[PDB]
């Protein structure tokens, strides 16, 4: 008996989702080539 | 003359762009950081032990045996600042970090 | 345009896939709430 | 009269409006259904 | 060297003042107790 | 002069220093 | 004992005493302006406010009092130069003297508030103890100082029982003391618009004679008196604070960028009119225009009057300076004498050439000449053995309009060179390096000296703030926390909400 | 280089100035100096100081 | 101590890592397309490898206007059509 | 029991990361000046405002990456989103150096909220509040520089760009053009720091060599305990031990902390005085004194004049390329230059 | 008329005073330099 | 204390210390000026900034004629 | 007037010199 979404479930998400995608996009950049 | 080697140390060697002097940066700019909080939490947390007519300085006694602030008040007030396990609840490695992050970025500067 | 789509889809799934393994447990927390 | 920057000068009230309103309208909201006991 | 004469008045007035308060104040202490 | 005020000004500080250490309030214990 | 940093605390429940710091330190505030009155006056030339105004000889309160109407001297003699005038009591000396009596009479009351501290006045009539009813205080103060507000925009900005403030054009050469008509459109704020001033006393006046009027009636909330801390008279000093530097950023700030309560002719130009090259663009406009109506060269630079050339000249702006570069600006580049007249380069191909000049950035700039289209095509050069752009090589000479050199053309390179280096500067002067025995390097305008005061004092009251309104929080605790705080307070999920006791579970 | 406040610097422009590029990393004592003059232009009290502040 | 589910405790869990496995990788491979399909670009106007300056301009383009630069960084843009 | 007081409990719950009223403001602000600084570093060009590249799309990399401040010709505009110069279109903000006002406002309103956070807790809590006090330092370095320095120049352009080399770069023009090492209020700050460091390091070390054996074990950390009355060192050993290395010793508990709040505090409020000296170029540049005698004594050298002449290389060297809208061009032969380089 | 019971003495302890003096000796060396220029 | 005959005629004017209006009293219409005055502020500074733009308010010194 | 310029630091410390002297003992007097 634990709570699933928390105030602290929020902030986690809010940092981690968009560092994954981050992540990605900064990933597909080591292929850009000139 | 000091300013004189630090301006043609950067010309020749980039050394604002070296790794070795970041961490010396990030261990003076720390050391300063760290004092400030650890001086601002024990300095928070003081007993009440005098009247405000006098300096609170009063309130301790070189060697009493008591401490002369309340540690788990601090943590208390920081672990809340921050979250609860960002904060130390042991004076040992409290103290132990403080000592050891500016020594070891200087290390890492001197070395630079 | 397009590429909007491309780039959501999978967020869409991803919160998708998890809407689905947690609903059931979302609900109970929900009941808690008075 | 009315100008663009004018125009450009209400959006940005209202939209800081919207935003603190709703940030309220749920902050009220949630208080309310997940009280303290006492 | 041509250097602002109102420096040494500058100088030693910074420093004559302040410290003589402090002293003001730390021998009328030690006359208490 | 500036001279002067410098060097007496360095000096005053070896004297404070010399009280400083040799005539401080003795700390006393508890 | 008390520490030395807490001595003022005697003061906090004794407002007797208070008022006699206050009293002090109001006299010795109107001491100071008195005191600084006289010593500009014993110093400050009247006799050329072209080339040598108040704001090139380091006046700082001359310009204040000229901002508001008083401009003459007992001596006959008058800031915007007319000579025969008598301006009655309110002279630079009349009010210097009146501040000075003021801070005696001020003296007098704060030793007769110190001794008689003991007033019925002070004690709440219920408890004998002392008490200041500050809600009704600030309704009272309130309204005085919407009453001053109101008047001095409804009668002395007017004119209407007053003589008006400082206004000019907006290049500073034709500024006087006029009565100003309120701006009560929206151009009023415009920080520009001196009827924006009058109108802004006038309606500020009123709303404080009613929010004064609203306070003294009206008891504060209970909520709010207990969340403020009302009955504790630090709270006051707190925000008074706040207020403070509030204001203080707000003078900086215009006094910096330059509003209709900052005019040139008395506190100098921005650095912005030296970064938009404002002044160079009139009097760029009016040659062009001497030109298109038939007159030669010579003629139209020598209409441009020397008081406009000298502001587009980067000696007067208040971004060259130093901070430990004191005193007036007179004594760095010396005292202006004569305009030498708008310099002309041209290169052995008649080309005109540009100097380009020198942003408020550099200590040193070089020397670079360019055409009307920015390319280069002269400069001196630094090393000579592969320099292809030097004055030499490119024959360039310099012709003067206007001015004291005017109709004349210098080629030998080593002045040419000399005018060059001296054009990066903008308009070229004269200038008497003699007299104050000057250095030859820029100081600041009280311009510059204004706002780098106001903006440090403000940052510095910001802490201030931060200060006292911890300890009009925190008061309970200054000295200390609760020796019997137990971990239940301070440990984790032991009450609901944090501190309050009743939320265990 | 003027490194002293009798020839000219202040507090904050005054310096003991390095040794000679000519000596590199040469030892250069006193007595190693023709004079005390020669060992003050090229610059012997550096080497001096740093030396015996780095042992003790 | 305040009532949340441990961390420790979470990405140890079955459930969490059933999620996760595909809330992670659904969210690299988002981002690897905002980049791969180009919409990264167009979105905050950066520009391409191939388009800093026109062929043979080396110009920066600068803006120079506060009210018309929108209108500046547009013109440069065509100048590169 | 109305609304307000509902929210306040709420808002004060004890939790994870606890909200209070503060969290209003310093959580949105707090991530978005966060959110604008990684998506611009991620993805934003300079290109329009600086002739730079800055972000890894462009092929930068962690140490050069940058949100740079927007073109001077800009001025000290606020560009909002929805302002006169981007008109709504958030792509022509990126371009414009939006996103530099972004951060920086964003950034000011959650330090508020930051020392707010402070405040509210140490009074939830019942400490005092000189956590909140010692945080004005950074909040002082924050405005004078970020704010009030562009604020006294031509524009935000001016201004620190967020990013690590584009501070050093940052750092070497006040070096060359306000001679900022020169300027005892820096110096009062660099000693603050430094102060700062040796302290914190000093006493970290204190501590662990004056401690008690309260355990049996090689590791010492195990023998401390949080509600413990009694000190974990000896203080007396460690004042008989300064006293006797170093001569003077702290006897004060409460002195020595407090001047552990002090030091760093006040270097930084130091610090701060200084560079709203320099929003108006109002520097510590140079000595009169020794110019007047070296113009007319040209054997006179000291490493006063040989400073200047590196600030004279710096900006001549730097300033085309570091301020492009201002058009410079320096021909080879105006470029101040040594002998060979 | 009463004498006022708000008075209080004032302590400077020696620890404060050879602090106070440095701090003001070492600010005239640092500054010094500057007020002569 | 000394009663003086100015004390006296101020006495009523320092008299209330501590007396309030009850619960939230006019905080409600408080809040109302102080967003007003805000709103106020931010037209203010953005005219100065040149963000908000007026028709006949040219905020530049060529607004002295 | 070409005064001496050293006289205005003469003048001062003469002044402040000896009247701390004075102020110094007397308040310690007030004290005890
Ligand atoms: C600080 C508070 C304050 C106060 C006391 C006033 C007071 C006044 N304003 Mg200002 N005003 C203010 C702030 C203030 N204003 C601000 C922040 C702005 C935006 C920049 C304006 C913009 C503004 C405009 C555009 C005009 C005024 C006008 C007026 C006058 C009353 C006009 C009337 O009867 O219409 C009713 C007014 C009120 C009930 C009080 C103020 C309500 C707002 C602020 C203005 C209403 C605009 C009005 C309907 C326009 C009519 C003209 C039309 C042809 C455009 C009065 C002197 C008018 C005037 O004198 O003509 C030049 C006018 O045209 N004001
Ligand atoms: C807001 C205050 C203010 C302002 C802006 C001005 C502005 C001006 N004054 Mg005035 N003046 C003032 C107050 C002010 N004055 C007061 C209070 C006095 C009485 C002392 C005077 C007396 C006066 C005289 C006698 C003269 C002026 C003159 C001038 C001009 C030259 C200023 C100059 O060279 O500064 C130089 C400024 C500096 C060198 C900067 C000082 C900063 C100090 C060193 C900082 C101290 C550091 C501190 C110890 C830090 C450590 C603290 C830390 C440990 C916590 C200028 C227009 C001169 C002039 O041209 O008049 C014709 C002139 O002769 N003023
Ligand atoms: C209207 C402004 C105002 C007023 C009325 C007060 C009043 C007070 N302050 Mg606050 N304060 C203010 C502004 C003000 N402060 C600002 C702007 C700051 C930030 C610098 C502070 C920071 C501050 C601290 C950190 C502390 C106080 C304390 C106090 C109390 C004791 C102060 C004392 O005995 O001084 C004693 C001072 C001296 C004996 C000598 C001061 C010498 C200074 C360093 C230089 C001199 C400057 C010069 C004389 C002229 C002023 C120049 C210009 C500003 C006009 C007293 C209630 C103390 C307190 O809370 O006690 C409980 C305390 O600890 N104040
Ligand atoms: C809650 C905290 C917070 C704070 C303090 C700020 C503060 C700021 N933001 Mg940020 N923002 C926030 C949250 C926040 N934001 C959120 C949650 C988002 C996500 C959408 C954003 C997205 C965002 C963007 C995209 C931008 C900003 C910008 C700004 C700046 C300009 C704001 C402005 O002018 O407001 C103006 C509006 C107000 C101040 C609202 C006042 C409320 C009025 C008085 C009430 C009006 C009610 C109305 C009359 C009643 C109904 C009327 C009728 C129609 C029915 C400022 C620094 C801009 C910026 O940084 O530019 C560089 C910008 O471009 N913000
Ligand atoms: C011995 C070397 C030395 C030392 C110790 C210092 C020390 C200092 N210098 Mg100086 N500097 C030096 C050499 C040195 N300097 C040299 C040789 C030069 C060449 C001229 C300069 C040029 C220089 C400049 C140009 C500036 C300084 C400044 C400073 C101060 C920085 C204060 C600070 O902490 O900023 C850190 C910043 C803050 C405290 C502001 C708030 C930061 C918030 C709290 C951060 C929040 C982060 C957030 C949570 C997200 C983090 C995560 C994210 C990264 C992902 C400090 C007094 C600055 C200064 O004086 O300004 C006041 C300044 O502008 N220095
Ligand atoms: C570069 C140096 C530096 C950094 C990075 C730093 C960082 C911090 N100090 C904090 C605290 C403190 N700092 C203190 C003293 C000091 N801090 C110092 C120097 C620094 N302090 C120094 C020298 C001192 C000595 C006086 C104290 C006393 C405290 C605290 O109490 C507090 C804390 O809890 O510390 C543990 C924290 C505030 C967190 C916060 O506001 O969250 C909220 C985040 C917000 C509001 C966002 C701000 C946005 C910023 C201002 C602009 C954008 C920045 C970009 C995203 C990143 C830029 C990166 C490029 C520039 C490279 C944070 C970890
Ligand atoms: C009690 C009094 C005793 C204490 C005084 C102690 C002396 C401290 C003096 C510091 C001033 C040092 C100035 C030396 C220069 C001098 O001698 O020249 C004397 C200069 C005047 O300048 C003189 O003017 C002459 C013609 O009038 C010639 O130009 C001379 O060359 C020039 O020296 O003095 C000043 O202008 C004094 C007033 C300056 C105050 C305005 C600056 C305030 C700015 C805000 C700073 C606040 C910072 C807070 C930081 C925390
Ligand atoms: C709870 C949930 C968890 C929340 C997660 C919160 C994450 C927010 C924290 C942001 C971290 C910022 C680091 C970004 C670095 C990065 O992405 O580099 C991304 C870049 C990408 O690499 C570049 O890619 C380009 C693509 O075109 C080109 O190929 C370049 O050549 C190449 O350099 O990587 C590097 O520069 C090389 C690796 C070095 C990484 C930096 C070391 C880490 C630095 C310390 C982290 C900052 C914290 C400072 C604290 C003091
Ligand atoms: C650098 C200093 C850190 C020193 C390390 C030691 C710290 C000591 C901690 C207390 C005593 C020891 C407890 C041992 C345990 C220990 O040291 O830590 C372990 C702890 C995990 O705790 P759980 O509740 O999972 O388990 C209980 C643990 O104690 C297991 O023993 O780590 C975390 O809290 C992870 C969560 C961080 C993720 C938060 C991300 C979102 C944050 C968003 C909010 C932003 C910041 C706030 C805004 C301002
Ligand atoms: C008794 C009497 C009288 C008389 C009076 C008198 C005569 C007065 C005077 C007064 C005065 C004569 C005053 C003065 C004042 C002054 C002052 C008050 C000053 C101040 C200063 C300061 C404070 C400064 C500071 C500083 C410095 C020094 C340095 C720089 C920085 C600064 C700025 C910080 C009469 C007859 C009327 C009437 C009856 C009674
Ligand atoms: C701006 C904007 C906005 C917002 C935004 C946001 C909010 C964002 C966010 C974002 C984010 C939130 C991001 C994140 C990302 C991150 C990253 C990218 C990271 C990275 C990392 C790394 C790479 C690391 C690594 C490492 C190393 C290197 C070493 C140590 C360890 C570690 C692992 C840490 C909006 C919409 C409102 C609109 C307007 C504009
Ligand atoms: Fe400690």
């Amino acid at each position: 008996s634990y709570p699933i979404f928390t105030v602290r479930w929020v902030a986690v998400h809010t940092l981690a989702v968009p560092t994954i995608f981050f992540l990605g996009a900064i990933a597909a950049m080591q292929f850009i080539q000139r | 003359g000091t300013f004189n080697f630090m301006i043609v140390f950067q010309a020749e060697h980039n050394i604002l762009m070296h790794p070795f002097h970041q961490l010396g940066v990030a261990g003076v700019f720390g050391g300063a950081l760290f004092c400030a909080m650890h001086g601002s939490l024990v300095t928070s947390s003081l007993i009440r032990e005098t009247t405000e007519t006098e300096s609170a300085n009063y309130g301790y006694k070189f060697g009493q045996e008591e401490e002369t602030y309340n540690i788990v008040a601090a943590h208390g007030y920081f672990g809340r600042l921050i979250f609860q396990y960002a904060s130390f609840n042991n004076s040992r490695s409290l103290h132990f970090f403080l000592a050891a992050w500016p020594v070891v970025g200087v290390w890492f500067t001197a070395l630079g | 345009d397009w590429r909007v789509l491309v780039v959501l889809l999978p967020v869409l799934l991803a919160a998708g896939w998890a809407v689905r393994n947690i609903l059931p447990y979302a609900v109970k927390q929900v009941q808690k709430l008075l | 009269t009315i100008t663009p920057s004018l125009k450009g000068f209400f959006i940005g009230l209202l939209s800081g409006a919207v935003v603190l309103g709703l940030t309220f309208a749920v902050l009220i909201a949630i208080s309310q259904i997940d009280k303290v006991q006492r | 060297m041509e250097v602002n004469q109102l420096g040494l008045i500058a100088t030693a007035l910074f420093v004559l003042v302040p410290s003589v308060f402090l002293i003001i104040l730390y021998v009328q202490t030690e006359s208490q107790q | 002069m500036e001279t002067i005020t410098y060097v007496f000004i360095f000096a005053c500080i070896i004297a404070l220093f010399f009280f400083a250490i040799f005539f401080r309030e003795p700390p006393r214990i508890t | 004992g008390l520490p030395w940093y807490r001595v003022h605390t005697v003061l906090i429940n004794d407002p007797g005493r208070l008022i006699a710091a206050h009293l002090m330190h109001t006299a010795l505030v109107a001491g100071w302006a008195g005191s600084m009155a006289l010593y500009e006056l014993a110093t400050f030339d009247p006799s050329d406010p072209v080339l040598n105004p108040m704001w090139r000889q380091g006046m700082f309160v001359l310009p204040f009092m000229a901002r508001l109407g008083v401009t003459g001297s007992w001596s006959g003699w008058s800031i915007t130069g007319e000579t025969g005038i008598d301006p009655g009591f309110w002279s630079f000396e009349g009010v210097a003297l009146a501040h000075i009596v003021l801070s005696g009479l001020l003296f007098l009351a704060a030793c007769w508030h110190w001794v008689y501290w003991d007033l019925e006045l002070f004690r709440d009539p219920r408890t004998g103890e002392p008490a200041l009813d500050l809600p009704k205080m600030f309704g009272i103060h309130l309204f005085l100082a919407g009453l001053l507000c109101f008047g001095f925009g409804a009668f002395h900005l007017t004119g209407l029982f007053g003589p008006g403030m400082w206004v000019s054009d907006p290049y500073g050469l034709t500024g006087s003391v006029q009565p100003v008509a309120p701006e009560w459109g929206p151009d009023g704020f415009n920080p520009y618009n001196p009827g924006g001033v009058v109108a802004h006393h006038i309606a500020a006046g009123i709303v404080g004679i009613i929010a004064g009027l609203f306070h003294i009636l009206v008891r504060p909330p209970q909520r709010l008196y207990k969340a403020l801390r009302m009955g504790n008279i630090e709270t006051v000093l707190s925000s008074s604070i706040a207020a403070v530097f509030f204001a203080a950023f707000v003078v900086a700030g215009t006094m910096w960028y330059g509003s209709a309560t900052t005019p040139i002719e008395l506190f100098g130009p921005t650095r912005y009119q030296w970064d938009s090259s404002y002044f160079q663009q009139e009097i760029n406009r009016r040659v062009q225009a001497s030109l298109a109506s038939g007159a030669t060269l010579e003629e139209a630079w020598s209409a441009i009057p020397e008081k406009l050339a000298f502001y587009d000249y980067i000696g007067n702006n208040p971004a060259k300076g130093g901070l430990f570069r004191t005193g007036p600006m007179n004594k760095g580049d010396g005292i202006a004498q004569a305009w030498k007249g708008h310099a002309v380069f041209r290169n052995k191909e008649g080309e005109e050439l540009f100097v380009r000049r020198m942003p408020a950035f550099f200590e040193s700039f070089p020397v670079i000449l360019t055409d009307k289209n920015g390319v280069v095509k002269a400069d001196i050069p630094f090393r000579r053995a592969e320099s292809k752009y030097s004055f030499e090589q490119q024959g360039v000479t310099v012709s003067f309009y206007g001015g004291e050199l005017n109709g004349q053309t210098f080629t030998d390179p080593p002045t040419v060179k000399s005018y060059a280096r001296k054009a990066i500067f903008g308009e070229i002067f004269e200038f008497d390096t003699e007299t104050l025995n000057s250095d030859g390097i820029f100081r600041t305008s009280p311009r510059g000296w204004f706002t780098f005061a106001h903006a440090v004092f403000a940052l510095l009251f910001f802490f201030g703030h931060i200060w006292h309104g911890a300890r009009t929080l925190f008061r309970d605790v200054f000295s200390g926390i609760d020796p019997e705080l137990s971990p239940e307070q301070v440990e984790w999920g032991f009450y609901q909400k944090v501190g309050d006791v009743t939320t265990r579970r | 280089v003027s490194g002293s406040l009798l020839y000219g610097n202040n507090i904050i422009t005054g310096a003991v100035v390095p040794s000679s590029n000519a000596i590199g990393l040469h030892f250069y004592p006193i007595w190693e100096a023709a004079s005390l003059d020669e060992w003050l232009y090229n610059g012997g009290p550096y080497q001096l100081i740093i030396f015996h502040f780095l042992l003790g | 101590t305040t009532g949340e589910r441990p961390f420790s405790d979470i990405i140890t869990s079955v459930r969490y890592w059933v999620i996760h496995s595909i809330t992670i990788p659904a969210l690299f491979i988002a981002g690897w397309l905002f980049v791969s399909t180009g919409l990264a670009y167009d979105v905050f106007g950066t520009p391409r490898p191939d388009s800093y300056y026109a062929q043979e301009q080396r110009s920066i383009p600068l803006v120079t206007d506060r009210f018309e630069a929108k209108q500046q960084v547009e013109t440069f843009l065509e100048q590169l059509k | 029991r109305g609304w307000f007081d509902i929210l306040d409990d709420w808002l004060k719950r004890d939790r994870f990361v606890f909200v209070g009223w503060s969290g209003i403001l310093l959580f949105p602000c707090a991530y978005l000046a966060l959110g604008g600084w990684l998506t611009g570093t991620t993805f934003v060009t300079s290109w329009y405002t600086h002739g730079l590249a800055s972000s890894y799309l462009e092929g930068c990399n962690f140490l050069t990456v940058a949100v740079s401040t927007p073109a001077n010709s800009m001025g000290h505009s606020l560009l909002l989103l929805w302002g006169p110069e981007a008109q709504g279109d958030f792509t022509r903000w990126c371009q414009l150096g939006g996103l530099w006002t972004f951060i920086a406002l964003h950034g000011a309103f959650g330090l508020i909220g930051f020392m707010l956070r402070q405040f509210e807790i140490a009074r939830l809590v019942g400490v005092r509040p000189y956590n909140a006090i010692a945080f004005s330092a950074p909040i002082a370095v924050f405005v004078s520089v970020f704010l009030i320095y562009p604020l006294g120049q031509s524009s935000w352009f001016f201004a620190p760009s967020f990013g690590v080399a584009a501070i050093f770069r940052f750092l070497l023009f006040f070096q060359g053009f306000h001679n900022w090492t020169l300027n005892p209020f820096h110096m009062m700050g660099v000693a603050g720091v430094l102060g700062g460091a040796l302290l914190c390091a000093i006493h970290g070390a204190t501590v662990e060599n004056t401690l008690f054996q309260d355990g049996e074990g090689a590791s010492t950390f195990r023998a401390f305990n949080p509600t413990q009355a009694e000190e974990t060192y000896s203080m007396v050993t460690a004042n008989r031990f300064w006293s006797q290395i170093f001569g003077i010793a702290f006897s004060n508990k409460r002195w020595l902390h407090f001047f552990m709040l002090f030091v760093p505090v006040t270097g930084l409020w130091m610090s701060a005085i200084g560079v709203v000296g320099l929003a108006l170029n109002l520097r510590s540049y140079d000595f009169i004194s020794q110019e007047i005698r070296a113009a007319e004594d040209p054997e006179f050298e000291t490493f006063y004049t040989k400073n200047l002449l590196l600030n004279e290389g710096i900006r001549a060297w730097m300033a085309p390329q570091d301020q492009p809208h201002e058009n410079f061009v320096f021909p080879e032969e105006v470029l101040p230059r040594g002998n060979a380089l | 008329m009463e004498p006022n019971p708000n008075r209080q003495p004032v302590e400077l302890n020696r620890t404060s005073l050879y602090l106070g003096l440095l701090l003001i000796l070492v600010l005239a060396l640092l500054f010094s330099s500057y007020f002569f220029n | 204390a000394r009663r003086t005959w100015l004390g006296d005629i101020l006495r009523p004017l320092n008299s209330e210390y501590g007396k309030v209006a009850p619960g939230w009293g006019t905080t409600p219409l408080m809040a109302v000026f102080m967003g007003l005055f805000l709103v106020f502020l931010l037209i203010i500074l953005e005219i100065y900034n040149s963000t908000l733009i007026l028709d006949g308010v040219n905020v530049s010194w060529k607004a002295l004629g």
